[PDB]
């Protein structure tokens, strides 16, 4: 049933799809933190399926109690964001599963959270996936990739430290 | 040369000396006693202030070592609405001083919305009917005491607030001023109008003879003997002031015994739709401007709670620390109605509630959660404030006692999820009037010479966990609606 | 010749040791480990209870210089509800053990309402639909855990609350017993046909493989090596047992970790239409009897709570001191839902609250409220007790740790506004066991030998404010009203 | 595949699982009563420690789920001195354990010093007439119980320290050994001759018959199931270990319930000339070496005292917090001799004195002055250290629960003028136990596939504050020498 265990194909700062779907404007996110990117900048991404994954080989930093977004330090000095859907802290839990710990280093790709994408489907309010860098001040330039992505595979985010 | 500012609190009584560079040079500060008499009801001692003011004043200007001869002049700070009636021959109060929080004459209130008054007094107080303000604390006074009422209309009574009382204290009887800030919290003055209201005066059986007389809040009162006096100014407005407050849309939150939060509205009467109060403030001269304010009862007076009844902690500093112990309040929430419920609840019948125990809550659950009401209750009174004007702020200028608490600050920060701007020197409330003060002397000229001791010492930014504010929000608001309409009539 | 006694309680485990003459001879108690995984969640460590319980007996016994040869029997109490599972090969548990506070099961009993078993389960179990039970925390543990339906049916997974693991973990594995009482308790027997629910079992998906042998609360239920096990009753009902309760109309009022209220219903069941559990006691003999009971979560627990989190006192004894030193709690009302509310309230929503607060109030009015919270949910109990009975009690027997507390035990008179019977021994929930042990071992013959150890030691009676009794209680009412459904779904 | 150490401790009983590459795994600590019977005296009942380290395993194995399919090798440490005595038929003890803190046979010590055996003593033992040591612990309990030197000489009763009695309470009844470090302490034992010494044993009266088997630090001991147990060690040595103490003039400092200092002597009995203690340790493959140490009673215990009955703190952590708010303890001295004092004092009769106490002094100059007896212990010992060794160290290795208190860390630099370094894995005592249970096993071959799981993790240096040390000790030593001599005889 699952290929977890069978080898995969594989292949300036690339930050790499760290759950998949289609990539969107931090803009378009029904919050303002997000959208007037108070709390950083990045992208965000309608999610496809099953599970949040490392972005960077760095160390997370903290995860959510309700385990719906965590933040990971790359080796790089980066800060990462993952916020899963918007409000997502009043399903209390539920749907998401910790497959990490809140201390751990990681390579990009190393599961990280799993979850539930179709009860979190009606259940949540939104389900945009934020991804933002949130030290915006130890960074020159950041960019922008477009399109479909595919977990610790597509990239989505170019920075210049 | 200097000029010396008093701040005369609801915790305490201050008394800052400044250099003409607008240093602070040496300060003194001295609590006093709170007493409630009754439940929802507060007082404090005429004499107690007066000592710890004058006592405060004296050991500033003898630890800097200084003379009547360096000193340019006096500003004068104190609490809003807090009433006060004094036999005038004698320098003896009739009472106690109401003070602002003090829900006793929750009942006249009532009458008045009874009788039709909401909107009146509303359109031309720019008040509302509460008990917070002087107007009622008056005329409980007076119904309170056999000769009074005829005793005043004779005028052997007086009135006043605090800044009336600490002059008068010290212009030896002679005069009589409130300034125009301290004024528009009264209930009995009419902002437009800017004088005394005829109808307030009468529905509320006060006799003009009591009022003072009511004058520019940068105007040489007059002089006294430690010399002249020529700076006035309610509290919140010379916080308002010292922050530069000053042009329209400007705004601060302070963070004191209670937390006030103000936005300059120049020249116009901005008419609250959402439970704040249009009053009065000053213009760069310190004339009269226009203001929207918010306030909020309880804030630092909390941690004083858990300190000083509670006995959770030594110190309020303390607080930080504790707080941080624990990651999340554990589902607790404190709603401090300890005086009813200011903006923009203004129920007089809330008191203070706590919510969502369980057994594994302890002590530092609770700290935090004492302070976490302190921003939400910002919170609540900042999404008012937006409203209202239209205006949607960016950072939040902020100043006060608890303002120290990074942890507070911060958090403050994330409930926002804005920016927060913490100034350099926080006794921002004295260096007001202190201006006011100067200016008005021409100690300084210009608030000009001045744009620069505004040094911004630090800068909140919302941290990840800003993302979470809407829920928590949602908790304390929950939590405040059950607090509501505790106590009876 | 001597009894022993084993009581295992929700916050400690203890063991009496009693003479013929049923005087107590030596104690041990030791306290255990209280664990809140989550909020409204409560747990205990079976190998806690487990070693905290067998540690207890040597401990007594060795004490008292005793052995194997002296001891007539072991009578074994422990504290209801208190789901347990384990795989019987190993001894092990697949597992914590979910208490009876722990609101987990909830959404469950939300579906079994949702269903249409209200009526169905209050009337074969006598019980009302509520975490409170095992029934719900044995499919909670089934549905968390890979390999567990399956591994039972297969029977290599037991079930079973305290005095049924006490026992198996005795005779080696030997004994799968629960007594009558227990098993009223569980939400999957049946009162009537005395034998497990069909309906249940299914409906929560339960294995009749897992349930133990059910039997007598007085019969030798086998051997063990310190030697055989005669008694064996639910806490609650072994201490209504030791006051003698006995017969019909017969009443007490245990406080402890929370209050139980029972009434012997001799041999009929009596349908409670007000907020009360109609469950199973002892009749003289050991028998079979009915009975009407009233619990409510927290009591002595609160105290616990200032004690070891809130931390305002060093000793549940100093309370009363405190609590002393106020004349009134100022307002202040506690509602101690920490989890949930019981009798007859059954809102595993409502959680700890606090009001009335305002800045007056201090320490000791707060203690002093949970005290009080104590003899109002105690008289919420009462009321229910006496409407659906129809009798009206002039007296309460009463009993527990807290009843030691003057100022409560007094307090529960005057806010009753009836006379309150304190027994000499408090420790009577084990006394209880014992009988059930010596009585069923030949060891004492006629409870008659007995109705001499039960002096009455004191006598509260209502003082003057029992007159104000009245408004206090609406306070509570008010109070306890708005904690209700805090938590959501 | 991995080891498991097991820690039993003075305060507490700890269970640490570590793999092949040697990293912490997971931990299972659980504190157990301290006895106090009378003042000078302390004692542990031997079914808790057992109860206790019991437990910790298995909720440790069962924490990272692992079963005795994939563990190496069990490695025992414990705390040394405390004397025990167990009827060997029935595994249950004829008293309760002395301590090695209980300063009852202190009359006995008064004897040995009278007859003469100070120099034989100590140039066999390496140790000094101190009840400290097991040897009068046992005399004091065979001396107070009726069948006990006889019953032991027909020998039914058993004597070992707590790696003896918990490797016999797991090798079922089998194996009874003890190894070289632990006996060292024990003032019965030779260490050149390195077995039982025959006059001491006659002397004190002691029947070789109970003494155990005395093995290597490093060997297979036997087999247990959960299975072998290949390591043993008395903790401060099981820590010298881990620090790779292992070579000539390598020194390490535990903070933890007390405090102790050793040096790693290779293969020289070095003879102390300043109030320390030769003894035995370990060689690089678990051989014997010989050694240095400086044994200080109360370090981290005072600590708890602040905590547990003065009741000041809640944690001990908050120590630091608190110090930190006073810059100096304003006079104050404390002096932690609660059970006399050890090294270089030893004197029995000394106890807990404090002072240099003024109307201005409070809580929080108190803690800190707690805090810092520690450095000033120390540092007494050190000085001896260095003398008796001709050495002059650099750094201080450290280790201990104590060490993460940045603020002792510091002054405790700043107070001896010299870095300290502290390792980045503090649990130390554990890691040693199971090297040597490893190694023995093959577990890993070479203390060098080892010299890299210790980083350092900081340093500390001396502040300016250093000049100052010599005053502040002074300090200190008038103070000590005022509690000496308190009790009497
Ligand atoms: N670290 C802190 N955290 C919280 N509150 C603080 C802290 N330091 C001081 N305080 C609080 O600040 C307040 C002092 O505010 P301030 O602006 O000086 O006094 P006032 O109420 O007279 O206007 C008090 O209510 C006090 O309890
Ligand atoms: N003076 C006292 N006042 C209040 N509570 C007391 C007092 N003495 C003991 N306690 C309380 O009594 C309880 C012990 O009740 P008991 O019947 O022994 O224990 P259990 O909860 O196991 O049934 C505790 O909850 C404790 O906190
Ligand atoms: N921050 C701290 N400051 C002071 N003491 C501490 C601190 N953290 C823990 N402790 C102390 O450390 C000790 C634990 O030491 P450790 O080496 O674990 O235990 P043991 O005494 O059994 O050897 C206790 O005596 C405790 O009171
Ligand atoms: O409305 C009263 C205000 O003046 C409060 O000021 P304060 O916090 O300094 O007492
Ligand atoms: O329903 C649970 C009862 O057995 C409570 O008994 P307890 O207070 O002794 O734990
Ligand atoms: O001499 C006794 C030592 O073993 C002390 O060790 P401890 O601090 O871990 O109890
Ligand atoms: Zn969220
Ligand atoms: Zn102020
Ligand atoms: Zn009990
Ligand atoms: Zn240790």
């Amino acid at each position: 049933g699952l290929f977890d265990k069978l080898k995969s194909l594989v292949s300036t700062i690339e930050i790499i799809a760290p759950l998949s779907g289609e990539i969107v404007n931090i803009e378009d996110v029904p919050d303002v933190v997000f959208a007037e990117k108070i709390v950083g900048d990045g992208i965000a991404i309608k999610p496809t399926g099953n599970k949040m994954v490392a972005p960077v080989d760095g160390t997370i930093g903290k995860i959510f109690e309700t385990n719906h977004a965590f933040s990971i330090e790359s080796d790089s000095g980066v800060e990462l964001f993952v916020h899963f859907g918007i409000d997502t802290v009043e399903l209390k839990g539920e749907g998401f599963k910790r497959i990490a710990e809140e201390g751990q280093r990681v390579k990009v790709g190393d599961t990280v959270i799993e979850f539930d994408l179709p009860l979190l489907e009606e259940k949540a309010k939104s389900t945009l996936t934020p991804v933002v860098i949130s030290n915006m001040d130890e960074i020159k330039e950041l960019i922008k990739l477009s399109g479909s992505v595919t977990v610790g595979e597509t990239p989505v985010i170019r920075i210049k430290k | 040369k200097y000029i010396v500012a008093l701040d005369q609190g609801t915790t305490s009584s201050r008394a800052v000396v400044m250099d003409h560079d607008a240093n602070i040079i040496s300060v003194s500060q001295r609590e006093f006693e709170q007493i409630y008499p009754k439940p929802g009801w507060v007082e404090h001692d005429p004499m107690e202030i007066w000592a710890t003011q004058s006592s405060t004043l004296v050991e500033v200007l003898a630890k800097a070592d200084i003379s009547s001869d360096q000193i340019a002049a006096i500003g004068i700070t104190n609490q809003r609405e807090t009433t006060i009636v004094w036999e005038k021959e004698t320098g003896k109060p009739i009472y106690n001083a109401i003070v602002w929080q003090c829900r006793r004459t929750a009942e006249i209130c009532e009458h008045l919305k009874r009788d039709g008054l909401e909107d009146y007094i509303r359109s031309n107080t720019g008040l509302v009917i509460d008990p917070y303000f002087s107007g009622t604390k008056v005329k409980w006074i007076l119904d309170h005491v056999e000769g009074s009422r005829e005793r005043a209309r004779r005028g052997e009574l007086l009135f006043g607030t605090v800044d009336t009382w600490l002059i008068w204290k010290m212009t030896q009887g002679r005069v009589h001023v409130t300034d125009y800030t301290n004024a528009s919290r009264t209930m009995l003055f009419n902002i437009h109008t800017l004088d005394w209201d005829d109808k307030m005066l009468e529905v509320l059986d006060i006799p003009r003879e009591m009022l003072p007389e009511v004058r520019r809040s940068s105007e040489v009162y007059g002089q006294t003997n430690i010399i002249p006096i020529s700076g006035i100014a309610g509290d919140q407005q010379a916080a308002l002031f010292g922050q530069l407050c000053v042009k329209e849309g400007m705004a601060k939150n302070t963070y004191g015994t209670g937390c006030f939060m103000l936005m300059n509205t120049g020249e116009k009467a901005v008419k609250s739709e959402n439970g704040l109060l249009t009053t009065i403030a000053c213009g760069p001269t310190g004339e009269v401007n226009y203001a929207l304010e918010g306030a909020v009862f309880m804030a630092g007076a909390s941690i004083q709670w858990l300190r000083d009844e509670m006995k959770l902690i030594n110190d309020a500093y303390d607080s930080e620390y504790f707080a941080t112990k624990v990651q999340n309040t554990n589902g607790v929430y404190v709603v401090p109605a300890f005086t009813g419920l200011g903006a923009p609840y203004w129920d007089p019948y809330a008191r203070g509630a706590i919510f969502g125990l369980t057994r594994g809550v302890n002590a530092n659950h609770i700290i935090r959660a004492t302070l976490e009401s302190i921003a939400y209750q910002t919170r609540d009174v900042l999404e008012a404030m937006q409203a209202d004007s239209g205006i949607r702020l960016h950072a939040l200028r902020v100043d006060g006692g608890a303002v120290a608490n990074n942890f507070l600050m911060q958090f403050q920060s994330d409930i926002l999820g804005t920016r927060v701007e913490r100034p350099e020197v926080r006794e921002v409330t004295a260096l007001g009037a202190a201006y006011l003060a100067g200016l008005a002397v021409g100690f300084w000229q210009n608030l000009d010479e001045l744009q620069e001791k505004a040094v911004i010492e630090r800068e909140f930014r919302p941290g990840i966990e800003t993302t979470e504010r809407n829920y928590r929000y949602a908790g304390w608001k929950k939590a405040v609606k059950r607090a509501m309409a505790w106590e009876e009539h």
